[PDB]
């Protein structure tokens, strides 16, 4: 049973418990993969189904305590689950992950929308920019108090592997905290080489900052590229950049007001048209539909290149 | 106080936690101030300890000018 | 047994031919009838009474291309602690069995007396350190892995030397199995004191020990995990014969020897350490006479394929298959793999034979995934950042031993990669300090430090590949190379090949850009490819290692010629571009010989780059003429004849020759008459 147990995995070890005349345990027997097909849990999915309407279900299933925004709650429940990883035969490995970044005038509730899909996603870490630096965020070398050896402790883009990776205040990192970032978006990998230990990391994680404006609320009198402090280099990285803008309307803030004083007075969501999912059932519906993997059509294929000549020429017509 | 307790140094679970010279601490230490008052728990995960601490204590402080005048940043206030 | 090893390895190197390690290397279409029917092993022999040595350089392959030496090679790689010692033993036999042989008027004293042993190396059993099973206690184990730190050498007393303290009675007691039996008494008749022997250490025979630790090969290490270490033991006279940074391979025995759980008691803890008795030493003293590697059944299809006239473009498509158009990017890729060859000089300074690649340009067009992809075909190819690696990552950075605690020099990115490509990626987001470094890998190929009293000079001969990226992630049209990207002037003419791939709107490029993306993705094999269009990875490293290690280009009077007029142009419109152009024409034909084809397909690289522009930075047939020009100067030639063949049209006065014959047989002024001959109108 030696050389299997790989750092990093949830395993359920079985031993006994010996003492050493220190106590160690004699190994006797030893993510969304490991989810077995149970036909309990098999039935709870169907029931979801045949219910209809499930894509709008459970996009305003999330997040009970924020009303409003619907398209932007739309992008978060496909983060969950995610595309393919087509693994091309000649080496090529294409990134199935999807790069959502929010952005807006810091009101629309930034901090309530990265803390609500950390603890739906089972492996989701939630960390902040300035809080954590070039060494939280990667890999830190230390010194093992017994064996002295140099290991690698995991970090936030290191234990947060296959799942999504929350990201506060993404406009006040510093420049040396953006280096494994471009790998990831890239790569899914992350280059270490300190200590002369020169290993590289799998990080499959799903990145969902949240950046803020530098003169705090939105100028619409100057460019977006410069409103945001961060280069163009990482806007193309990201697939759908979000821009919430704090728009002041009688008829929004009566109907945001009536639903804050429901959920502060019987602590739950206000009656709609269907039943609130509850998280325990939302994770079974997204690892079962990660094992299916979907392939494209011939037909939809026009679509896509006729698609992406209107983007193109309509972003080249309003550069000046 | 806030030139003698850093970032490093939970313990005043549902209390007050009264700290001196606002104005004088740095930023980072400013950091896990504001993670610990949006939801009254601090999320700890480093050296491979994830643990969520509860922390559902009222911030107060007296800072001193040197906005603008405050010379503190938007999530702060 | 050893009656039956000692007549199986004897008669093993009295009939012993060439022919028989060229069948189990299925090599049938190259034997020769005047070298390979004499016998390796006598040469050897005689070589080695006539040089004076005392080591044989035995090869583990040859016993099993004998059919009366299997068992034998079995039972090598299982205990050669035992086998080992036979084979002492059977070569000093034979080597007197040679002399009466020969009658010779030596001295058969000196010989007999002279201890010879065996260096058995180059295994079938090539296990790594992951795959050490406990089983495999004193075993020869092969093992491919990369010297890291080296250790002074450490005496090992083996002959004792004791002495009395009252009748002054010196003796030599000889050390077995690692023991010191002290004499109790005194030899001496008139003495006879017991305890009265003192042990002088200054008078003992010492052994040559060396440590050297070992790293495992990044090429077997698997994904996810950390390459371990090992603990080699050099003896004999081999030491001082492997630096730091050097690809050897050791096959030795895998012994242990216990640890102690206290300096004072003889008390031993439950775990043994394990270490690897160095035998003998493969770089990959004395010399390596010829190798043996891939298989001559490929080199007939190696040759295959340099027979054909499309190499350019067929090597240029299997190199990446997954990125669409880039022809000319990927064409200079390719010489960088193979390059020019390395003339050293005796009295004269070293050139540096690599190709230096910079890529420019707007970002997200398939730039990162260039320095993916060659890193894998390299075996020693590295992939580094920007801002993740500064001035001391790349260099060498003194880290110290978990072991013995001491300041030891350990190797970066730029000193690992001893003869590959070096990826690097976010070049224009390096610091100040880390610049000016790479300003000597580029000339010399040498990284001077000195910090703290330690000014050593470290060999770094690889190519840099890195794409570099302008300030507002958006190349300017209007703007010039220098101002959109932030990296220094003697930084852009260190380089070799200066690529600007831009991403240009296109609506007939970015059809066809995503239609083959999506065939990618729908079958995961290319079946509409042919497999004669797209060479597997298998078979590309196994064509530029044959070539930089046999072919070598030789620049002939004629093809250096047309190399001073191509740099006086040049000009016109530093000495860096000229010995890029070496480099790049010697990559194209690696041919003996530097043809004159060869050197006019790297002016089309450079002038690639280094044109369209003159005094300023940033349709041919009315404004430019050309067309209205050549409708005179072609017929002018064909009236004098009535007053021709194609190729003679050629050398009296080749894309516009041909498009100016199609404009005149339009307006009935030229006869066809086929492809032979042309015909004037009447």
């Amino acid at each position: 049973l030696v050389r299997s147990l790989s750092p990093g995995d949830i395993v359920d070890v079985t031993g006994i418990f010996l003492p050493a005349p220190e106590t160690y345990l004699e190994a006797q027997f030893v993510k969304f993969a490991s989810f077995s097909l149970t036909s309990d849990v098999e039935e709870r999915v169907m029931e979801l189904i045949t219910s209809g309407d499930v894509y709008n279900r459970l996009a305003k299933s999330i997040a009970p305590e924020i009303y409003g925004n619907l398209d932007v709650k739309k992008a978060l429940l496909l983060l969950l689950v995610g595309g393919v990883d087509k693994r091309v035969g000649d080496g090529m490995k294409i990134r199935g992950d999807i790069n959502v970044c929010l952005m807006g005038d810091p009101g629309v509730a930034k901090s309530q929308l990265l803390k609500a899909i950390c603890k739906i996603s089972p492996r989701g870490v939630y960390t902040t920019g300035k809080g954590s630096s070039g060494v939280g965020l990667t890999a830190a070398v230390m010194k093992d108090p017994v064996t002295d050896e140099m290991i690698l402790e995991g970090g936030a883009l290191v234990l947060a592997d296959n799942g999504i990776c929350c990201i506060d205040e993404f406009d006040k990192m510093d420049e040396s905290d953006r280096t494994a970032i471009h790998e990831v978006m890239e790569q899914q990998t992350i280059s270490i080489s300190k200590a002369g230990i020169n290993t590289t990391l799998n990080a499959r994680t799903s990145i969902l900052a949240a950046a803020n404006p530098l003169y705090g609320r939105y100028n619409p009198r100057l460019s977006p590229l410069d409103n945001i402090n961060l280069p163009a280099a990482l806007l193309s990285r990201f697939d759908i950049l979000f821009l919430m803008l704090d728009i002041p309307s009688r008829d929004d803030d009566e109907k945001l007001a009536e639903h804050v004083t429901y959920v502060h007075m019987h602590n739950k969501q206000p009656d709609l048209d269907f039943t609130p999912v509850e998280p325990s059932k939302m994770r079974e519906y997204i690892a079962y539909a990660k094992t299916k993997r979907p392939v494209m059509s011939e037909a939809v294929n026009d679509y896509v290149v006729q698609a992406y000549i209107r983007l193109r020429q309509d972003s080249k017509r309003e550069m000046d | 106080t806030g030139r003698g307790s850093s970032g490093v140094g939970v313990l005043a679970d549902r209390g007050v936690v009264c700290i001196d010279e606002f104005d004088k601490m740095t930023d980072v230490d400013r950091v896990a101030i504001h993670e610990v008052m949006e939801q009254q728990t601090v999320t700890i995960a480093k050296a491979g300890i994830h643990t969520t601490l509860n922390a559902r204590c009222s911030v107060i402080a007296a800072a001193n000018p040197v906005h603008q005048n405050i010379a503190l940043p938007d999530s702060l206030l | 047994s050893i009656q039956e090893c000692t007549t199986n390895f004897r008669n093993f190197l009295m009939s012993f031919k060439y022919k028989f390690r060229k069948i189990l290397d299925e090599r049938e279409e190259f034997i020769n009838n005047t070298t390979d029917e004499e016998l390796y092993y006598i040469k050897q022999l005689n070589e080695m009474r006539e040089l004076g040595t005392s080591n044989l350089n035995l090869d583990a392959r040859n016993l099993l291309a004998y059919k009366q030496t299997e068992d034998l090679y079995h039972q090598l790689l299982n205990y050669p602690q035992e086998v080992i010692s036979i084979m002492d033993q059977t070569i000093k036999d034979c080597m007197v069995s040679l002399i009466v042989d020969n009658n010779l008027d030596y001295d058969l004293d000196e010989i007999e007396t002279k201890f010879y042993k065996v260096r058995p190396y180059n295994v079938g059993s090539c296990k790594g350190m992951r795959e050490l099973n406990p089983n495999d206690i004193d075993k020869l184990i092969n093992l491919k892995g990369l010297v890291l730190r080296s250790t002074p050498v450490i005496p090992d007393m083996k002959v004792a030397f004791f002495k009395c303290n009252v009748c002054d009675h010196t003796m030599a007691v000889e050390i077995d199995r690692g023991v010191i039996q002290e004499p109790a008494r005194c030899e001496r008749i008139d003495c006879n004191e017991p305890n009265s022997m003192s042990l002088i250490h200054n008078r003992c025979s010492f052994a040559d020990k060396q440590v050297i630790k070992l790293q495992e090969t990044p090429d077997f290490v698997p994904d996810g995990q950390t390459p371990h270490s090992i603990s080699l033991c050099v003896y004999d006279e081999l030491v001082d014969s492997c630096r730091a940074g050097d690809r050897i391979e050791v096959t030795g025995t895998f012994r242990s020897i216990p640890i102690r759980a206290n300096s004072r008691q003889r008390v031993l803890k439950s775990l043994y350490k394990t270490y690897v008795d160095v035998v003998h030493v493969k770089k990959v003293h004395n010399e390596v006479e010829e190798v043996r590697q891939i298989t001559d059944q490929d080199l007939a299809k190696i040759r295959e394929v340099a027979a054909r006239e499309d190499l350019y473009s067929l090597l240029a498509r299997s190199i990446a298959p997954s990125i669409y158009e880039l022809e000319d990017v990927k064409k200079g890729i390719l010489l960088q793999l193979f390059g020019g060859t390395n003339k050293t000089f005796t009295k004269g300074g070293r050139y540096r034979g690599d190709i230096n690649i910079l890529l420019c340009g707007d970002p997200s067009t398939s730039k990162s995934q260039i320095l993916q992809y060659v890193h894998k075909i390299t075996p020693r190819g590295v992939y580094t950042s920007g801002k993740g690696s500064s001035a001391v990552g790349l260099t060498a950075y003194i880290t110290r031993d978990v072991d013995t605690k001491q300041l030891v020099l350990e190797s970066g990115a730029l000193v690992l990669s001893d003869g590959g490509v070096c990826c690097i990626d976010e070049f224009d987001k390096m610091s100040d300090s880390t610049r000016s470094v790479l300003h000597e890998v580029m000339e010399q190929q040498t990284i001077s430090i000195a910090k703290a009293g330690i000014i050593t000079t470290l060999n770094a001969r690889s190519s840099i590949l890195a794409s570099a990226n302008p300030i507002g992630s958006r190349y300017n049209p209007n703007l010039p190379v220098t101002e959109n990207i932030d990296l220094p002037p003697p930084l852009l003419s260190r380089f070799d090949l200066v690529y600007l791939v831009l991403d240009k709107v296109d609506e007939k490029n970015d059809r066809e850009l995503a239609k083959h993306l999506t065939n990618l993705y729908l079958e995961d094999k290319p079946e509409h490819i042919s497999q004669d269009d797209v060479l597997p990875v298998e078979f590309l490293t196994m064509y530029i290692s044959y070539a930089k290690e046999h072919i070598h280009p030789i620049i002939t009077e004629a093809a250096k010629t047309e190399l001073v007029r191509a740099y006086v142009g040049m000009r016109k419109m530093t000495t860096r571009q000229l010995e890029s152009m070496i480099r790049l024409a010697e990559a194209h034909a690696k041919k003996n010989v530097v043809e004159l084809e060869d050197v006019q397909e790297a002016v089309r690289l450079i002038r690639s780059a280094i044109k369209d522009y003159a005094t300023d930075p940033k349709v041919q047939t009315g404004k430019s003429v050309i067309q209205r020009k050549l409708q005179e100067d072609l017929s002018r030639e064909i009236m004098n004849v009535l007053k021709m063949s194609f190729n003679e049209l050629i050398k009296q006065i080749s894309s516009d020759i041909q498009e100016a014959l199609s404009r005149l047989q339009q307006e009935d002024k030229v006869i066809v008459l086929g492809e032979g001959v042309r015909r004037s109108v009447r």
